[PDB]
């Protein structure tokens, strides 16, 4: 055997060996920004009603699902090394899993350049001359050449503060502090 | 008040980054935690609740974390963080006289314990180079254990039987009875105990410190409790606590007693907690290692050389078993570890000999034979006077008559044996067991009728205590009975034989 | 409306659902729309992604996949308060009286926490029964639990109908009983021997004990949880009323045995002979909160079930350490025919102490074991080889162990409709004074068939007189 | 014993009070929280300051 | 360094490493970076993608994931030679007695093979020890295997012990105590026990004993080779230098048992009562480099721990083949005072033999074990009937058979702090001349309890005058 190319996100399951089989082989011959664009085609000509009809269907034949994918893969667009890896998954059964694969190669391709965004869980929403900062704030952590991004999500539970993850960082400023009063009933 | 404002104003609200594990799953105390990437093997990590929990398979997807309390506060999506230690739990002799869970918290409602220095529950046992042998007695105050199973200090006795024969009476009158070494003087004949409750209800804990503090037992030992109302990672990590407060005292010079009430119910703690960490069960569905489970905690029990302070520390595991069968998976594992044992039976304890102790097996490794002095005179012609009645006692039923042959040694046996029966927290010392124990070897008993040998005996103990007091206190101090201290003991048996029934 | 979930999977009756936001935390309840009944789901795990796995309180046929399910926002509550006497509940508190709605100001959840350690009592006393063989040799207290192990077919709930016959008419406080997985006659005919006798009363609020059922045809989410409903009933009368109550449970194995049967499908490896992984922490969460504490007093009977007459068992051989008393019947004993089949070798207590039970009264507690005993330990030669081989002494611990063993079999006041023979109660005081004229030796005359199924010892020298 | 009874039953009525107070006390706030958010954006100015 | 890995999966005692470049074989040893103690791993399974799977030999806590694992090329490379002469020695070849470093210039790796068919020295001696059940029922021989069986509590650390007293002072060539997982505080006896003794000299080079000690507080990775780092320092004096060895193994019980703990979290099912399914496989891997070939001997004597007295357990009963001599201890014979406990109807040797030991140590032998097999048929009839019933002459043999039994006692040297008697040390052709009288009847008018813990058969009549003088 021979050794591969490490991903930088390593998964597990049933979506991670055939998302770093993919990783391997698309980064030799240089083909890795190249292969995103032809897997989010597939990522739309598989949710169709006839082409789901049959790419999930137990009861067509073991055999003609294979000559389906391969005429149709290849006529319309390209011809990489994506037209072996449809003929892969669909001689060993793992048809159903196809949607989890490129779920799964989508987020082991972002973080050759991005960031696992953090997560702002504050209030109602706020002004432009306090969100700037923090979209500002947040890059001097990192320092490693990269352009950030995030998410926004708006929960009341927490009174009074924000709570944000850098990956898994985690500080929380928030109304927890009440809880944090115990100790003034704790002897 | 007072005291609510200033509690308030000495709490640091200190914040940093964490490093945090989402969760994704909980069910039955295991919660497998995405995320947390440097996590250590046996790491204390805390939930958000306030719970706190140690994480100990690591796995390339999940992390499998067990909870020291209660499940129910926890929901799919909570955050796990990281304190950065294993395990540990507070340590000095500062908890002395406390009754206290498995993590150092105290359940007396005193106060917060000061305590300043923190030591691990799962530090190494010492080797080879730092023991020596053990030159001590341990005296219980039992009059069939200091006489016939003697116990040194620093040997790991095992205490093992049925339930309610005496196991944890025989481990109480052992506690009552240091009262007398440590209101003394020296500070190298005192014993500092500490009793260990795994999967006991609080009403016999409870009631447990009540006979420890009407006799004011409770001022020299410390009570680690896990009840059987905890999560089952507290009553696996609670002798592994109670053995490190052990070693305050061992590590510095003092000498210490622990108790294991019990060991059968540590091992039923490790083969549910880590059945639902998913690992395959071996016989009777226990992991593999709870033979590595035991013996990596019996082996602390030390005695140091007195290059390092010479302190000690004994070891008393129960263990109960069931219909009295000692050939189980869990008794055998723990037999041999300990240098010597104490059976105790049911008929023993039914037809009346009580504290019901099998003196035939009650084998021991005598420990450099540390039983005392003049113990050694009246015990040693003892131990082989009873062991001629036992070989030879077993009839019922006679049909021929031998009186100056058989019916003699016999007749040594019956009031050697209802001698040694006693009460209930009430232990005795060594020199009033030196005398009551004279008086039934020497032939100054066979003339008595046996159901009135219990009468004799405290009759005689209350005469000597009374009018004899400085005839004891040369045998304490001496340590042997001396030629002329057996001529002083001669005529007060006989004096007192001579007026005792009229 | 906090949530809505869809039915995923369904097996037997662990039912499978997924949210889609707000999942609902360990232990809430979750309501199925489109039922002609109420269908209660309790949440028990969390299985990734939005999914939870309940465990249901009644059956699950019919269910299919996408049926909506609601979510209440708390555990199950039953109404609790001073008019729930006299009336008969289920798993989640509904009339089964068909008398109409129970109106009360509160409600009281079915899971609450263990007292903690400094709200313990630890005052004893001796609760006289009036039965011979718990009287002298394993004395009952007032506020501690007690335990009647048995197998099938000894006696364990006779035995617990004189304990409501003798010490329920006498008590001044309230009184619950709780029938957990065992039959629906016998909860039905203590519905008509408590109205016939005063202690229900239909028409105003002058009754004293309440009623907690959930029986064997159940299904095993319910026989789970029945006996955590009681036991509210039986703490409302402790802590906010502040009397002193009984609490009377039969069978509190079935707890156990069905806790085995939903604990294959949550996906855990079975322990040894076939139970739980976590056979004896649940069962430590349910009696650490039947206590007598520091605000009241709880008198526990519970009657324990021992499968294929078996004590080493690990169902029933971790209960023991949770009791204050023991009464291990036995099934060899009532082959001979003595009732209350009591094992009097293997039956405790805390309290029989000679400064608590009284100097006298421990030295011919003690003083009728060592004499029993020694019957037992000949038991090897008497069968192989004959009564005529034995010594002169040996033939007065067997002629004096046959009188004391037939003079612990009373007739109880529940069985006079069985035999016709008139039920007896004797004092204390009059056991002792009767056991000593059998160890002094004062009978050693009269026959042994004198000394069988009479009340106070002056019936065995009168039924003596009669045979002559 | 009368004495640390009474003690005790205030005790925990006095903490309630202020526990279930501050509740409602810091929900109706809307003008501190624009101050309550830009020193917790110099906290994490100052939190990342000192890491590198 | 090669193939530096990284850890993903600590499960117990069950470290995975995997490597980006070099995967190292089976049975190696590998370095976990970072920690101030020294963890050594051993490869025992390949995987796939380049993981392997390895079992530590210390504590796996603080084994945080993606940490370095180094690789040194070779399994466990210990010190050997002759200066490892009155030193205590780890499982990995470490100091831990606190006098300083092993100091010696050849090392060997710790997993080698059996020696062939064609290397088997093939002749019988015998070896006389002192012992009456020893020298007469079961008697050794220069370089045979020898095994202790028997529970716990019977006498098994004594009488390894008084052998070492024994022979281990007489003799030429040198000895080796490995221990395989035993009691701490017996592991500083004999370290004391042998410094007044002169068999270990803390000043000069003239000591005669090696130790191995790795006990039962340790995790039981390294209980199951401590077993092999003794037979490679006990081979080194056989094979090199052309001596003669003795070899003290003391539990090698342990060594089986601590393979049951950890196969289960490598992978495989487990076989009959719990064990691991390759018992009889992993044992008679090392029980054969125990051999005598024709570059030199070694005498091995093993204790053996039956667990709960069950002799058809299949950790004993798969060892019961490896050794030419079987000494097996009872407790329902040390129970009735008799010392040392070993069963005269179950000990049996090979050199047994009427053309090694001689015609006449064979038919006394043979006598004292006939007659102890048929007091067992009358013991059966004497809890019916009773002594007084039976004929002249079975009261005969239940006589002479009680004196044979006491007489099969011995006072050891190291009972002189238990009993406080005195020690003996019995030659052989007093042992055969002194059972052949009791058969005969040439003390037949003696009482029993002159018999009892005496050496020769001399003294049993010297304590028979002072009983009748003191009457
Ligand atoms: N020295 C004694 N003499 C007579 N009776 C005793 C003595 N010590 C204890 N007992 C009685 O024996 C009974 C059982 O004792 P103990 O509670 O110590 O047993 P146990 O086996 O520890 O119980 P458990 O099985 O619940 O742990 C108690 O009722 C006690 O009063
Ligand atoms: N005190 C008694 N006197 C006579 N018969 C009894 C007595 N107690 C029990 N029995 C007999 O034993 C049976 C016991 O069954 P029961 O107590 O109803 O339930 P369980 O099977 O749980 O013991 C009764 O039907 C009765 O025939
Ligand atoms: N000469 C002797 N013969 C038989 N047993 C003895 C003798 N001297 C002492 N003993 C006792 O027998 C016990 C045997 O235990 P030991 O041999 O040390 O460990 P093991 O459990 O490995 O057999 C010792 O505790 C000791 O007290
Ligand atoms: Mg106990
Ligand atoms: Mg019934
Ligand atoms: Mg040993």
């Amino acid at each position: 055997f021979a050794k591969l190319v490490r991903p930088p996100v390593q998964i597990y399951g049933i979506e991670g060996r055939y998302a770093t089989a993919l990783y391997s082989a698309a980064s030799k011959q240089n083909k890795l920004e190249q292969v995103e664009k032809e897997l989010l085609r597939v990522a739309q000509i598989l949710k169709e009603p006839k082409v789901a009809a049959s790419i999930m269907n137990p009861y067509v034949k073991r055999s003609v699902k294979v000559k389906s994918l391969s005429d149709m893969t290849a006529k319309e667009k390209f011809s990489p090394l994506t037209s072996n890896l449809i003929n892969l998954l669909a001689e060993n059964g793992r048809l159903s899993s196809t949607p989890g694969v490129i779920s799964a190669f989508s987020t082991m391709m972002s973080v050759h350049r991005g960031e696992v965004p953090c997560s702002v869980t504050t209030a109602s929403p706020l002004d432009e001359a306090t969100l700037t900062e923090l979209k500002t704030v947040l890059k001097s952590f990192l320092s490693k050449g990269q352009i950030l991004k995030l998410e926004v999500k708006v929960d009341p539970s927490i009174m009074g503060g924000m709570i944000v993850r850098i990956g898994e960082k985690y500080v929380d400023m928030s109304a927890k502090t009440k809880i944090q009063k115990l100790s003034r009933a704790m002897r | 008040s007072s005291i609510l404002e200033e509690r308030i104003l000495g709490a640091d609200t200190s914040v940093d980054l964490e490093e945090t594990g989402r969760v994704l799953s909980i069910g039955d105390g295991i919660a497998r935690v995405h995320g947390l990437r440097n996590v250590q093997a046996e790491e204390m990590v805390e939930f958000s609740s306030g719970l706190k929990g140690m994480s100990l398979n690591l796995e390339p997807d999940n992390v499998g974390v067990v909870v020291f309390g209660n499940d129910k506060l926890i929901k799919e999506g909570d955050i796990v963080k990281r304190t950065g230690a294993i395990v540990d739990v507070p340590v000095g002799e500062e908890l002395l006289g406390r009754v206290v869970d498995a993590l150092g918290n105290a359940i007396d409602g005193k106060g917060p314990i000061g305590s300043k220095t923190r030591r691990r529950v799962g530090l190494k046992a010492p080797g080879i180079i730092p023991r020596i042998s053990v030159r001590e007695p341990m005296q219980t105050g039992i009059k069939a254990v200091d006489s016939l199973v003697p116990i040194g200090r620093g040997q790991r006795e095992l205490i093992i039987g049925d339930r309610q024969t005496g196991k944890t009476s025989i481990a109480i009158d052992t506690i009552i009875n240091q009262k007398r070494f440590n209101d003394g003087t020296d500070e190298k004949k005192k014993l500092y105990c500490i009793y260990v409750a795994i999967g006991q209800k609080r009403s016999t804990v409870a009631q447990l410190v009540k006979r420890l503090t009407d006799a004011d037992a409770m001022k020299y030992t410390i009570v680690v409790s896990a009840t059987a109302s905890d999560a089952a990672p507290l009553q696996y990590l609670a002798p592994y606590s109670g053995c490190s407060m052990g070693e305050y005292f061992r590590d510095n010079g003092k000498h210490a007693l622990i108790i294991y009430d019990d060991l059968s119910k540590q091992a039923v703690a490790y083969r549910q907690m880590s059945l639902l960490l998913r690992r395959p069960p071996g016989r009777e569905a226990y992991p593999g290692d709870v033979f590595y489970l035991h013996s990596r905690l019996l082996e602390r029990a030390a005695k140091m050389n007195d290059a390092f302070g010479g302190g000690s520390l004994t070891a008393l595991p129960v263990i109960e078993t069931q219909a009295g069968d000692v050939s189980a998976y869990i008794p055998t594992n723990v037999i041999s570890i300990t240098d010597g044992q104490i059976f105790l039976e049911t008929e023993l304890f039914y037809k009346g000999i009580r504290p019901a102790i099998n003196v035939g097996l009650s084998v021991s490794r005598v420990g450099s034979a540390a039983q005392t002095r003049a113990m050694k005179q009246v015990a040693g012609t003892m131990k082989l006077e009873l062991a001629q009645y036992r070989e030879v006692a077993a009839f019922a039923q006679f049909g021929s008559d031998l009186d100056a042959a058989t019916q003699q040694l016999l007749s040594r046996g019956v009031r050697l044996t209802e001698l040694l029966k006693q009460g209930q927290y009430a232990p005795m010392a060594i020199e009033e067991q030196v005398a009551v124990i004279y008086a039934g070897v020497r032939g100054y008993l066979d003339k008595l009728e046996p159901s009135k040998i219990t009468k004799f005996e405290n009759a005689f103990l209350s005469h000597v205590i009374s009018q004899h007091q400085a005839l004891l206190g040369k045998i304490r101090a001496d340590g042997k009975i001396s030629e002329e201290t057996d001529a002083k003991l001669k005529e007060i048996v006989t004096n007192f034989l001579a007026g005792f029934e009229a | 409306g906090a949530a809505t979930g869809r039915i995923v999977a369904v097996i037997g009756a662990v039912v499978d659902v997924q949210f889609d936001e707000g999942l609902p935390p360990i232990l809430n309840a979750l309501e199925v729309q489109g039922r002609e009944t109420r269908l209660v789901l309790e949440v028990a795990q969390h299985l990734g992604e939005s999914t939870v796995r309940t465990i249901a309180m009644d059956g699950t046929e019919g269910l299919v996949r996408g049926q909506k399910v609601l979510d209440s926002g708390a555990p199950i509550k039953i109404p609790v308060g001073p008019e729930t006497l006299g009336r008969i509940m289920n798993v989640i508190g509904e009339p089964i009286d068909e008398r109409g709605p129970i109106k009360t100001k509160q409600f009281a959840a079915i899971h609450a926490e263990a007292p903690e350690f400094m709200e313990m009592s630890v005052e004893q006393e001796i609760l006289v029964t009036g039965i011979k063989v718990v009287d002298l040799l394993a004395p009952y207290a007032k506020g501690g639990k007690i335990g009647l192990f048995g197998g099938a077919g000894v006696g364990k709930t006779v035995l617990i109908m004189e304990l409501i016959n003798n010490v329920a008419k006498a008590h001044g406080g309230y009184s619950v009983f709780a029938g957990v997985g065992e039959r629906t006659r016998e909860g039905n005919d203590l519905y008509h021997e408590m109205i016939e006798s005063g202690v229900i009363n239909l028409k105003d609020a002058t009754s004293k004990v309440a009623l907690v059922y959930g029986q064997m045809n159940e299904p095993p989410g319910a026989r789970a949880r029945v006996a955590l409903t009681g036991l509210t009933v039986a703490e409302y009368f402790r802590d906010q009323e502040g009397q002193d109550v009984l609490l009377f449970i039969d069978n509190i194995f079935r707890f156990t045995q069905a806790g085995s049967e939903v604990s294959a499908l949550l996906g855990r490896i079975p322990s040894a002979v076939g139970y739980q992984p976590t056979l004896a922490t649940d069962m430590g969460t349910m009696q650490e909160r039947i206590t007598t504490t520091k605000k009241g007093s709880i008198t526990s009977v519970q009657a324990i079930y021992v499968p294929a007459d078996d004590l080493t068992d690990p169902a029933p051989a971790t209960t023991f350490a949770h009791l204050d008393a023991t009464t291990v019947l036995s099934r060899a004993i009532a082959e001979l025919g003595i009732y209350p089949a009591v094992d009097p070798l293997d039956s405790t207590s805390r309290i029989m102490d000679p400064n608590i039970v009284g100097s006298e009264h421990y030295d011919v507690a003690r003083g009728v074991q060592k004499i029993l005993q020694d019957y037992k330990s000949l038991q090897d030669i008497i069968a192989i080889l004959g009564m005529d081989e034995l010594s002169e002494e040996d033939k007065l611990t067997v002629s004096r162990a046959r009188k004391i063993q037939r003079f612990l079999s009373q007739p109880f006041q529940v069985a006079e409709v069985f035999t016709g023979h008139l039920g007896k109660l004797v004092p204390l005081k009059e056991t002792i004074k009767g056991f000593q004229q059998i160890l002094a030796g004062e009978y050693d005359h009269l026959p042994e068939q004198a000394f069988y199924m009479v009340g106070p010892i002056e019936e065995a020298v009168a039924k003596a007189d009669k045979l002559a | 014993s009368v004495q640390n009874m009474m003690r005790q039953k205030e005790q925990e009525h006095m903490i309630r009070w202020v526990e279930k107070h501050v509740v409602q006390s810091i929900s109706a706030q809307q003008e501190k929280e624009t101050i309550a958010k830009c020193i917790a954006d110099l906290k994490l100015l100052a939190k990342k300051a000192q890491a590198q």
